[PDB]
């Protein structure tokens, strides 16, 4: 190696020495992808928390997480989808103030969970804007059932132990669409992926603490499956 | 883009002096640094190094052990302390940027300098002639001679060219034979067979005054030609 | 509305393409097969070089 | 009666 | 009347098919028949670059034949020297999720974009010594999806929002703006006169279009499914498409349709990237399967195969001087493969 | 005597082969199985496929031709040495296995450090350091040896491997050895995987906790026949008997276990399910 290629080869191995240094950043992060209609408190968890693609950042109990948000595309999802083959997790935020909103949100949960290249992501599935929904099944002036007529004979399930002070037509409102998102969710998949509905509102400060432990999980069963103990 | 040495004056022999130069306009961490004096009146000579992240440092052998080499990365500035000056020593020291890699132009920029007063295997480059004199619009022609083939297996030849201009720093007209840098395209040009090597001036201008040192860059120890000074 | 005017759009596009000035799929393939012949004898993946010409080796 | 060795 | 608008469409179309079934006297296989085999191409691996922390998706070769350019989701574009391996550049990229990346003919500058929506041109050949962004060009309702160079000075842009756009760089505006796809373009070539340039779309045509008028010069519309890759034929009178269907296809401009189709039954996996040796003869694509393929472009058989790649290859770039096929996949490896002797 | 050892031996050398080899050719065929999480299971395999390859055959030939040691002097050290290296290496792989897997306590520290394979290298390495180093100890011991005087002296004269040093100091490594690769090992895998249960348990799979003290038992009835022939032979006479016994039972259980490691902790994964 003549003077100038021994120079070109010290500069590559410090650039090495960068790329392993800010490997070490990439690896410790969680990469997650926030999807959901605009009808749908996406702006609010963020601000709780390249005009194509928004990527926030926070962190709990010392793990970075990354969240980004894919926003001026058009809506023929089934390309860009890809790049996401390789994250932690989807968060996915529909907003449960029923309509035949709610319908469109469920399709598109559903063209989600089956994508062949997410064939091994996690759902974080917020059913979000919980405060709206509690008023507007209290108020009666519309009526679930007018969209989903199931729900005229759901009837609670005794093991979803009831959160205090919610009144129970609000907890058989909400139980019913969280079991219409879980029945998509299981339909498929011989469990390489998982939903984790949470309900939440704009108000909620927990929702960070949630992707942390739904993250938790998600990892100990990549760890879980990876190792060889399932 | 500066690079702006402090230090110099007077030294009693025997003592110890500290140069340093300041770098601003430029990413002073990826450009390695060298130091070339200037005996008065004499050639160009090299002094130091020091790589990018401080991996790799040379000395010349007439400075090994007497002259230390260091650099302050987040200063933007550059070192270089003298243990033991001798009358020897006395020189202007410019600082002189350097950054490698396929395409790179080394020594590319060279401080204004700072005047310092003191109370083998080496390749050895021959310059044809000590001067040549040549009226502007007149093609001119300079000529190095080494005394090893810088032709390298890699293709590359090794060679570079630089203007001093009375009162300025050098600067780099041909890093490699044929490749330009702060060049006039349509006057300088350059070529060699790889033993001998030659710079062309397509049409000479008042700019052109100055001592043209030819440079090999195949061996650590640098060795600079004579210079060859065109008069008008 | 703006089908109309996309519908138009479209139909002149159409007639824009229909009037280009095609040939013979024979002559097509036949200057396709020349111009690969031509410079088969420069084409490092087709007829490999020399390990000595080979950059990489 | 012949001793086996130990699996060193 | 819009009825009699869509009719008159209809009879175009049936126009159009034909006038190309005139103009179909022969097919490819027919006329080539009687060439000699290309045989068995036993590329090897003669360099691995294993710098990158994530996925590649699109790499570029310099006009030198030396210098790459490869763009990896960790918001990397690494410039190497693929003679020696050397990274020339690590440049930190402002958006993470790139999915492309152009080398200028000139060397001096590179592009990448992605999911940003932004086309970042970087300078490459500064004073400061820094690769800086030279600028951002941004209008797209979409994620970027290929960028090619004219020139120091003008780049083309293909987005998910169904258009294509020439950018002057100095300005920063759109000089052109194409706009006859349907579905997000997937992929460009630019013609080697740099005149015409062909984009492939998910709505599955293929295009060519004028740079300088900005018309949509004539479509083709031979495959069933996303045409991921697009790739010019060396001379510009022929380009080669991939899509998700696990078809390739060489259409010729002057025949305005397909010539030939390259597709094997062991093969049930889209094309990712599609690109062609110096003289042509050979036509290379990658697959997801996850090895790459070489085809005979006008034999259509498949004449070999490289498979060293431990997930599915995202690009693929013939040198220009034919000299060797870079090949990126999601492993973050890219392999130089070059002949055997 | 010797047909049904041979038999039982056998069978095991046959299972333990197939399952070895399969996991190996799993390991390296398909592109999903060289995560470095694989390449402790391959060290394993390999161990384990030693052992038995080591151990299984020229036992058989002891099992049938005691006098003379075929395999000559060099030979003899050098079986030694693998042999008791490739034991000691299966039992580090094992436990540096079951302390690894506490990871499902320490969740995300799994991806952040072992997804480089620099770390899996640094820590085979060490198993296998470890495993020869301790390994050269006992095995230094052990050197061809014959001496009758030809008084009214036996046919055979011939020679066998077997303890040139005091019987002591083979005791003093026997039970050492015993203590830190076994004792020491056992204790790690329980406390290990009882938190591992024990985590698993905060809920609000059963197999998995089931399956841990499963490999933690079959470690214990597997190895500890071996150091108990070691043992046993170090402090011992008329007695021999007994040990001719316990030495025939204590292969079979030594050597089923060699067998039984690819299906505990590889083969019957999901991953391998997957890919078979």
């Amino acid at each position: 190696l003549s003077a100038e290629d021994k120079a070109a080869v010290e500069r590559s191995k410090m650039i090495e020495k960068q790329l392993q240094k800010d490997k070490q950043v990439y690896r410790r992060t969680l990469r997650l992808l926030l999807l959901g209609a605009d009808n749908s408190g996406k702006s609010t968890i963020v601000k709780q928390m390249t005009s194509g693609i928004f990527e926030t950042k926070f962190q709990v109990d010392k793990v970075n997480f990354h969240m980004f948000d894919v926003g001026a595309q058009r809506d023929e999802r089934r390309k860009w989808i890809q790049c996401f083959n390789d994250v932690t997790a989807i968060i996915f935020v529909v907003d449960s103030s029923d309509y035949n909103r709610l319908q469109e949100a469920l399709n598109d949960f559903k063209s989600i969970w089956n994508n062949r290249w997410l064939r091994t992501i996690s759902v974080i599935l917020f059913l979000n804007k919980q405060d709206l929904l509690a008023e507007k099944v209290l108020a009666g002036k519309s009526k679930i059932e007018d969209y989903f007529p199931e729900f005229a004979r759901y009837t609670t399930p005794e093991d979803a132990t009831p959160e205090p002070g919610e009144d129970p037509r609000v907890t058989r409102a909400k139980y019913f669409i969280r079991k219409e998102f879980v029945d998509i969710s299981t339909a498929s998949g011989d469990g390489r992926h998982i939903c984790y509905p949470h309900f939440t509102c704009s108000v909620d400060t927990e929702n960070a603490r949630r992707i942390f432990n739904d993250c938790k999980d998600i990892i100990l069963q990549m760890n879980l499956r990876e190792y060889n103990l399932v | 883009v500066q690079l702006v040495e402090s230090g110099g004056g007077l030294v009693q022999p025997g003592g110890s002096r500290k140069l340093s130069c300041s770098a601003s306009g430029f990413a002073f961490s990826s450009f390695g640094m060298h130091w070339v004096r200037q005996a008065p009146e004499k050639g160009l000579e090299w002094v130091a190094y020091i790589s990018s992240g401080s991996g790799t440092i040379y000395y010349a052998d007439t400075v090994k052990g007497r002259f230390t080499i260091s650099r302050d990365d987040p200063k933007n500035t550059l070192f270089l302390q003298m243990t033991s000056l001798r009358s020897e020593d006395t020189a202007m020291y410019y600082c002189v940027r350097s950054i490698y890699y396929y395409g790179s132009s080394p020594f590319d920029f060279w401080g204004q300098g700072t005047t310092l007063t003191v109370s083998s295997s080496d390749i050895v480059m021959t310059q044809a002639t000590s001067s040549v004199p040549v009226t502007p619009g007149e093609s001119v022609s300079i000529s190095c001679r080494s005394s090893k083939s810088l032709l390298h297996s890699n293709g590359n030849t090794y060679l570079y060219w630089f203007l001093q201009r009375p009162g300025q720093s050098p600067q780099l007209l041909i890093y490699r034979m044929s490749n330009l840098a702060s060049g006039v395209p349509d006057r300088f040009s350059g070529s060699g067979s790889g033993t001998a090597f030659t710079l062309t001036i397509s049409r000479l201008e008042a700019e052109d005054v100055g001592v043209y040192y030819c440079m090999q860059h195949l061996e650590y120890p640098l060795t600079f030609g004579a210079g060859t000074k065109l008069e008008l | 509305t703006a089908s109309i005017a996309q519908a138009r759009k479209l139909v002149e596009q159409l007639k824009m393409e229909a009037n280009i000035d095609r040939i013979k799929v024979s002559k097509a393939a036949a200057d396709l097969m020349a111009y690969c012949e031509a410079h088969a004898k420069e084409d490092p993946l087709l007829t490999p070089v020399p390990a000595s010409e080979n950059p990489f080796r | 009666f012949f001793l086996f060795r130990p699996r060193n | 009347e819009l009825d009699q608008l869509r009719q008159e469409a209809e009879q175009l179309k049936n126009q159009i098919r034909d006038a190309r079934k005139a103009c179909a006297d022969a097919t490819l296989s027919q006329i080539t028949n009687n060439i000699d085999p290309v045989g068995r191409i036993q590329m090897r691996t003669r360099r691995t670059l294993r710098g990158h922390l994530a996925k590649i998706y699109a790499m570029h070769w310099g006009t030198d034949s030396r210098l790459l350019v490869s763009a990896s989701q960790d918001g990397k574009l690494i410039i190497w020297d693929s003679y020696t391996t050397n990274k020339v550049h690590a440049i930190p990229l402002r958006s993470s999720w790139v999915m492309t990346c152009a080398y200028a003919p000139s060397g001096n500058y590179v592009a990448c974009g992605g999911l940003d929506n932004i086309c970042s041109i970087y300078n490459l050949k500064t004073r400061e010594g820094n690769v800086r962004v030279s600028r951002e060009l941004a209008g797209h309702t979409g994620y970027l999806s290929c960028c090619r160079f004219l020139d120091d000075n003008q780049i083309v842009t293909s987005s998910g929002d169904t258009t294509c756009a020439l950018w002057d760089i100095e300005t920063g505006q759109q000089t052109t703006t194409f706009t006859g796809h349907t579905g997000d373009v997937m992929s460009l070539s630019l013609a080697p006169d740099t005149r015409l340039f062909v984009s492939g779309a998910c709505d599955a045509s293929a295009k060519l279009w004028d740079v300088r008028e900005g018309m949509c010069r004539q479509t083709f519309t031979g495959h069933e499914s996303d045409i991921n890759a697009i790739c010019f034929f060396p001379n510009g009178n022929a380009f080669a498409t991939g899509s998700d269907d696990a078809t390739c296809r060489l259409f010729d401009l002057r025949a305005d349709q397909e010539l030939m189709t390259y597709s094997h039954d062991n093969i049930i996996c889209g094309i990712t990237s599609v690109s062609f040796s110096k003289s042509g003869r050979l036509l290379l694509a990658g697959y997801d399967d996850f090895n790459c393929n070489v085809w005979d472009a006008l034999k259509a058989d498949r004449a070999g195969v490289l498979a060293g790649h431990d997930n599915r290859v995202s690009c693929l770039g013939v040198t220009d001087d034919g000299m060797a096929v870079a090949t990126g996949s999601w492993d973050s490896f890219l392999k130089i493969w070059n002949g055997s002797s | 005597l010797f047909m049904p050892i041979c038999a039982t031996y056998l069978l095991i050398f046959v299972v333990g082969a197939v399952g070895n080899g399969l996991t190996c050719l799993v390991i390296l065929r398909h592109k999903a199985m060289r995560t470095p999480t694989n390449y402790y299971l391959f060290s394993l395999a390999v161990s384990d496929l030693l052992v038995l390859l080591v151990g299984l055959p020229l036992e058989l030939y002891e099992m049938w031709h005691n006098y003379p040691f075929l395999l000559g002097v060099g030979g003899c050290y050098f079986r030694t040495l693998l042999f008791e290296m490739v034991c000691l290496a299966s039992v580090l792989n094992v436990t540096a296995l079951s302390v690894e897997r506490y990871v499902a306590v320490v969740h995300p520290l799994q991806a952040r450090s072992m997804v480089t394979r620099a770390h899996v290298r640094r820590v085979l390495g060490a198993v296998w350091g470890l495993a020869m180093l301790c390994s050269l100890p006992n095995t230094s011991l052990h050197g061809i040896r014959q001496l009758h005087v030809p008084c009214r002296g036996p046919v055979p004269d011939s020679a066998v491997c077997m303890l040139v040093r005091p019987r002591a100091l083979y005791n003093m490594v026997v039970q050492t050895t015993a203590l830190l690769f076994f004792c020491l090992p056992m204790a790690i895998m329980s406390v290990l995987y009882l938190l591992i249960g024990l985590r698993l348990r905060r809920e609000r799979r059963r197999q998995v906790t089931k399956m841990l003290f499963v490999l933690v038992v079959v470690f214990g009835i597997c190895w500890a026949p071996f150091h108990a022939d070691r043992v046993m032979w170090s402090v011992v006479d008329g007695l021999h008997l007994a040990f001719q016994h316990v030495h025939v039972i204590s292969g079979i259980f030594f050597y089923l276990g060699s067998a039984a490691n690819p299906v505990l902790y590889s083969l019957m994964s999901s991953r391998f399910r997957e890919t078979f």
